[PDB]
């Protein structure tokens, strides 16, 4: 399942088509916070898959402190708590001894802070789309079997759409009312 | 009358196009083509 | 025709073939068709018959 | 089953009548405290049925802060608990970077202050009351099933009155000692 589309329906819904997990080949025409220690890092990345950078006495940086309502809801254990208070006094004695910390405390202040959105309450299937790649190249116009079109023009696209008009069977898909973005997402979903 | 739009690459378009009088005959001479192409 | 065609060897009459694609068939069951004009010659086929 | 009344009596009850879900019908002749957060509103909202606002940085104002007893008592999970105070910091910054709350602690305190009386224990049936409406208008005269007379006066009255017991079969009410209002009440409860 493979499928063609216009050069900036791909750019604007890079974000999209990343967080569902389906590979972009485009062609082009023309402050972060870091936690304490490593296993707390880890640990969110487990439970929401979002990369953490981690505090290796750099710069004067901006440093996000987990807090015991968070520790808990994350299900950390003693000696995660123990390690990160411990790096909490160094900071302390580091400070003291003449970087920004933040407690953070609440769940939703770290989601709209930084990170991805929790995971909602469905089956997991074996794979999140059906769809594999989605490309703008004349190179594998033959590695289609669908295409998709809109009003907006690439100075690629009206070559790409004649070779692949010429296929036996193809499907085609067109958009004429509404958002781009959205009719894109839903063909991609129900495809 | 007119027939419901169909896709020409990137673009609809619903012309009629040619008579199916005609359409027919140029088929059946390019099979027949094939037939003596070798 | 049928029995000729069942036997394979054909005799006195020779259909001709005609080729189509997959997706032309669901595209074929959902289009109609609309006699919109006549054969102009209509009027005129037994003077050319004869 | 409906029912007609003067005026007066509409008017002094209205209270009543909306808490026990009647609808009225008549014709006339002639600062408030917010919640830091939506979900601690919503949550008292449904369980005591009173309307909250929610605090949106507008003026100098009057805060209620939700204390650990409430929260304990109305079942507020962690995650309330975290953005109450989560926002209670926030007020402390930006009022000593340089609007009165109030840490209510009591249930008592809370009722007597702004909101409706809890709920009592008994079964609960499909609807509160038998009637449906009490209206004062010549204009559904012929609506009614049932109507109620006082000493007291209305312009419009005696022309009502007389129109109603022209009815050949209407039920017939009238008060003559103690308080109009309790009548009206009971029989309103006993029709």
């Amino acid at each position: 399942a493979m499928l063609l589309a216009p050069g900036d329906v791909i750019k604007r819904s890079s974000e999209e088509l990343k967080q569902r997990q389906i590979q972009i080949n485009l062609i082009d025409w023309t402050g972060r916070w870091v936690v304490l220690t490593e296993e707390i890092a880890r640990a969110i990345e487990s439970k929401y898959g979002t990369k953490i950078d981690v505090y290796r006495d750099e710069v004067p940086a901006q440093i996000i402190e987990v807090e015991r309502s968070l520790q808990k809801e994350l299900g950390i254990s003693r000696e995660g708590v123990a390690e990160q208070t411990e790096r909490l006094r160094d900071l302390r004695r580091k400070e003291k001894s003449g970087i920004t910390i933040e407690g953070v405390m609440s769940q939703k202040k770290l989601l709209s802070m930084i990170g991805g959105v929790e995971r909602k309450m469905a089956p997991i299937g074996a794979r999140e789309s059906a769809v594999m790649l989605v490309s703008n190249s004349i190179k594998d116009v033959v590695r289609a079997t669908a295409y998709f079109t809109a009003p907006t023009g690439d100075p690629h696209w009206k070559e790409v759409a004649r070779e692949a008009s010429k296929k036996k069977n193809i499907l085609a898909y067109t958009s004429t009312g509404g958002d781009v973005k959205t009719e894109f997402l839903h063909l991609i979903d129900h495809l | 009358i007119k027939t419901t739009p169909y896709l020409e690459g990137d673009v609809l378009s619903s012309d009629s196009g040619p008579l199916l009088s005609v359409f027919a005959l140029q088929e059946i001479m390019q099979k027949v083509r094939q037939v003596q192409a070798d | 025709l049928l029995p000729d065609l069942i036997a394979g060897a054909h005799q006195n009459a020779d259909p001709v073939v005609l080729d189509v694609s997959w997706i032309s068939l669901w595209f074929a069951f959902n289009r109609s068709f609309e006699p919109t004009h006549r054969n102009e010659m209509l009027e005129v086929a037994p003077l050319i018959e004869s």
